[PDB]
């Protein structure tokens, strides 16, 4: 009862990595999308809403791991 | 006269040798030795000029020539299979560090008094990141207080360590061995390429000790 | 400024000088930039490729045969071109063809002249594949 | 021995250093001592030239 | 391609580029500006006190 | 532990050391430098 | 041969000399304290 | 029945780190996608289709590591 | 008992791990902006919104990291 | 067998780590398609054959963690 | 108690390598700050305190990191 | 031979790890090779054999990564 | 108490992990220096100063690290 | 000796990630090979030797882990 | 005196793990220290310095791992 | 001793991962002087005895971790 609980943790732990991944994405997308402004100021009306799916995109992958690990810690 | 004060005696008398007893009549012809040792003096004043000048980088040069020759007959002394690491306790280095730490952060209180404490805002981050970028600013500092001793000396007790461990576990190189043909003369030759890594990063560090305690000097010298 | 001046020189008689324009296709030696309008200053070393200018008209191909594609702040595309494909009139499958196969002989004869008469049939190749 | 293979290797570190960089910093010095000695000959060369 | 190390310089490889075209033109395109740009008749003829003046060769 | 016998002796040492370079072994450089800028002008 | 010129020793160094005597006083102090023997 | 329930758990927990290159893969191909974009406007039409044939590629190995981590836990 | 509470010092601690890519990647959103304004000085006040939304969304990717551990802990 | 059953599982959930390679490369491989149809749209009928043999081989180093995986758990 | 301190030591030493990150984002950060100002060098003026308020919360990410190994410790 | 076959599989697992690295080899390679075709057609005769030759080689370490894990299975 | 100190070692073990981040962190730093000098000789006497300043910053996260590992040990 | 057998197996399964660092090295190796056979066919003929000898160097650093973790199977 | 040496030899593993990103540094910083003089031959004598500056400041980090690393074994 | 010598050999193995770096660093440094030397051919003499030069020190590096290794596999 101790021990399950004790290895939910450090499955929460080392699962909690899995955001690492996420957030370095969802930065080199904002990344890519700003110097591609910096490059074409007149594509902004462009780049922005692909970019903005992009970020969506990889905050959802990182989330999957993010629900993963909070069903682990209390289900 | 323990082992450190003995190792200590030595050096001086060497280092001393090396410049009074080099010169047999002092001559205008700066021989090959004289030669190197104005190439080496010209060179910890280029630092100064590079790293610390504008107003007053001769002042501070003196420093600059002493702690490098000092370090440089350290790292000399440390391949020679029985040179012992001055006493092999390298605290000596981490003591270094930090007086001269302390030094510079005087300097910036006699020389700016409050204004060192502007030093923690270089150019923006207003109000609201302030605190964060001073108490930043002043952990890095705290680190550089350690950064010179913890580097200096790690490497150079480093190295004796790889030295001591590599001859301990070769003891066995034609003992009893049968198979000591090169492959089991390999180990010597590593034991060649760590001589030489051991000499070039002494040196090469010995360069890095300069060019830090300069910028550290500039630093405190010029507020930016 | 409201859209795109286009200044498309060439030595026998210029084709364009301030005239408004939309997306321009500027092949260079990396890719085309289709500069909407507007758009950062910019240098870029131009290679044989098509050059498609849109007006209010139509879309019509001008194969250039190099320049450069510079802009700046004012939005000036100044193309200093050499020749251009007006229309498809200058299509000629055999002529670019029968001299690709003569200048391959030629290739490689002499330093200079055998690297460039290399690069004289890639531009051929270029004229093969905007023929159409 | 603990410490005695150290020594062996010494020699050989003592002949590459000899063999390597030895040659190199003979003829890095001595560069510098050619350019000086002309230097300063010139030197005196075109102050007892504007004498004359 | 190669233009700079195993060609000579930008200038032919543009004018090489060029000219594959305005050889390789329709005969209702070929007029007499292409006529004169084709021909070239340009002999290089350095300087004598300045590179010996060796010959006239071709530009 | 055993730690006045390397310390403040280093200290003194390195002390030492700067004074005699200062005052010995960069003013033989500073005089052959402007031996040589004197003689050379 | 040799001769003494006296360059400043103390009117510039004196915070790395005043810094090493706190740092040898310090350790003197914690001699007794800061070794756990 | 405990210890290999824990281990379950463990091992399900360590399966997530495939999301990390997924994740990466995927918005470092989106970062291609809209430098091309930028720099070239005229190549949406061919590039979106196959940014998202890359997307959905890159995202086979996530989607594998939750159906992994999902079946070690049930 | 007191092993539920070491292995949750020791999630605590690798979930302490998960701040490495959020400082990655601030670190990438900001070498852009930087390279894009000096390339441009233009461009700079119509980037910063989008880098600054870009860089608080990553802070944002961290501090759920910092709260998972947080609540692993408290 | 039951602490080897925890032990597979584990090793499973390790080996799962696989996937992070498969799935970064061949999103890097969708990235240079990318950046070679931005360049020269000429070559893109000519780069699709090859580099989806070269996301096949990528990803035949996820196909072998899995093929690991199994075996470890089946 | 003593696993739990134990396992607190534990949890402190893996969250103290927050740091790698935040060296490695200031140097990113840094990286394009040099670039850039090398490429432009009239943009110092401007780019100099957005890099510097990057880099030092950078930092201060790391910085986070150490509060937790510390709140781990004491 | 309970804990011998636990690490056995522990180990599998743990060496599993070598085909990231194989197929970043063969993705970079992959990606270099659209680079350069789509840089220059022609030098694309000369480079498919040194990508093949490349991503074979790399493949190798791949390869041998599996044999060291399959050895520690059966 | 012996398990206690053994978890010491493994923190301070894992203390050092970070480290590595610090020296890529300083390195990518001078490169960055090197590329910059290469492109603008002339401005390396402005650029060199805080070019010491990030390196500083690296190596006070990589001494966060050691210190953190020392206070562990000691 | 069952611990020391379990135990050197889980070394020998640790001892492979070395192997990760030949693959990345000939990824990167043949990368820039490519790169550099791509600006001009003419460096081919004196650039390739030195790409094969450093794959053969980068391979020979992963054989040193393998050899390690031979060690540690026989 | 078993659980305590077996730990410290752990930890001294975990410490030496950092050397990784030592050598990547030096590495980096010889990279662009070749093509800085690759871009501009003059500058060498001005991009060296610093260069072997970089390369024994990550050295150092290096030997920081180790030093860590030899306090658990002597 | 029994875990004293399983803990050696999971050291040493574990210490073995410096050849990652080792090899990562040689590739690195072969991989810019392909490209400078693809660049400007005429710099290769320069640039030659530099890449040799980081490439021992990256190998030197791995070799202290291997090193490493086997003191603690046979010490």
């Amino acid at each position: 009862m101790q021990l399950v609980l004790a290895a939910k943790y450090i499955g929460a732990g080392i699962s909690t990595i899995g955001l690492l991944g996420a957030g370095i994405g969802i930065a080199i997308v904002f990344a890519a999308l700003i110097n591609g402004v910096s490059r074409n100021p007149s594509i902004k009306d462009t780049v922005f809403p692909m970019a903005i799916l992009g970020f969506a995109l990889s905050e959802a992958t990182g989330l999957f791991c993010l629900m993963v690990s909070f069903l682990l810690l209390f289900g | 006269l323990t082992t450190f004060s003995l190792y200590t005696i030595i050096v001086l008398l060497v280092i001393t040798s090396l410049y009074t007893l080099t010169n047999n009549n002092n001559k205008i012809i700066g021989s090959r030795w004289l030669i190197s040792q104005e190439a080496i003096y010209d060179t910890i004043m280029n630092m100064t000029k590079g790293q610390i000048g504008g107003k007053n980088w001769g002042l501070y040069f003196p420093m600059i020539f002493t702690l490098f020759m000092f370090i440089f007959i350290a790292n000399l002394i440390s391949m020679i299979p029985y040179s012992f690491a001055l006493s092999a306790h390298l605290v000596f280095i981490i003591s270094l560090s930090i007086v001269i730490w302390l030094g510079n952060t005087i300097l910036g209180l006699y020389k700016h008094g409050w204004v060192f404490f502007s030093l923690f805002v270089p150019a923006g981050t207003p109000l609201p990141l302030v605190p964060l970028l001073v108490i930043i600013e002043t952990l890095s500092y705290f680190a550089r207080a350690i950064s010179l001793g913890l580097r200096l000396g790690s490497n150079i007790l480093a190295g004796h360590l790889l030295m001591v461990i590599l001859a301990g576990l070769t003891f066995n190189f034609m003992l009893i061995n049968l198979f000591t043909l090169v492959f089991g003369f390999v180990p010597l030759a590593m034991i060649l390429a760590i001589m030489m890594l051991e000499f070039a990063i002494g040196i090469i560090q010995g360069y890095v000790w300069a060019i830090l305690t300069a910028s550290y000097l500039k630093d405190a010298v010029y507020l930016h | 400024s409201s859209g795109l001046k286009l200044q498309f020189a060439l030595p026998h008689e210029t084709l364009y000088s301030g005239s408004e324009v939309t997306q321009v296709n500027l092949p260079a030696k990396s890719g085309r930039i289709g500069v909407l309008a507007n758009h950062v200053p910019t240098v870029e070393q131009l290679l044989p490729g098509v050059v498609e200018v849109m007006e209010g008209s139509n879309s019509k191909k001008f194969f250039i045969s190099g320049g450069f594609a510079t802009v700046q702040p004012d939005s000036q595309l100044c193309v200093t071109a050499i020749e251009a494909f007006p229309l498809e009139s200058f299509s000629q499958e055999n002529i670019k063809n029968l001299l690709a196969e003569a200048k391959k002989n030629v290739s490689s004869s002499d330093a200079r002249e055998a690297a460039e008469a290399a690069i004289q049939v890639e531009v051929l190749e270029n004229l093969q594949s905007v023929l159409k | 021995n603990d410490e005695s293979i150290l020594l062996l290797t010494f020699l050989g570190f003592t002949g590459l250093v000899a063999k390597y960089l030895a040659p190199a910093y003979k003829d890095f010095a001595d560069a510098r001592m050619k350019k000086v000695s002309d230097v300063l000959n010139a030197s005196r060369n075109k102050h007892v030239e504007a004498v004359k | 391609s190669a233009w700079r190390k195993a060609g000579i310089s930008y200038a032919a490889y543009l004018n090489v580029a060029a000219q594959a075209i305005r050889s390789s033109l329709k005969t209702e395109l070929q007029t007499a500006s292409v006529l004169n740009r084709s021909q070239t008749d340009a002999f290089y003829t350095q300087y004598k006190n300045g590179t010996a003046a060796s010959e006239p060769t071709p530009i | 532990f055993y730690f006045m016998n390397q310390l403040t002796y280093g200290f003194l040492l390195m002390i030492t050391l700067l004074i005699l370079f200062s005052q010995f072994f960069l003013p033989m450089i500073l005089r052959l430098y402007v031996s040589r800028l004197f003689i050379s002008k | 041969m040799l001769k003494r010129f006296p360059t400043p020793i103390l009117k510039v160094y004196w915070p790395f000399f005043v810094a090493g005597a706190a740092v040898y006083y310090g350790m003197s102090k914690a001699a007794d304290l800061s070794s756990n023997t």
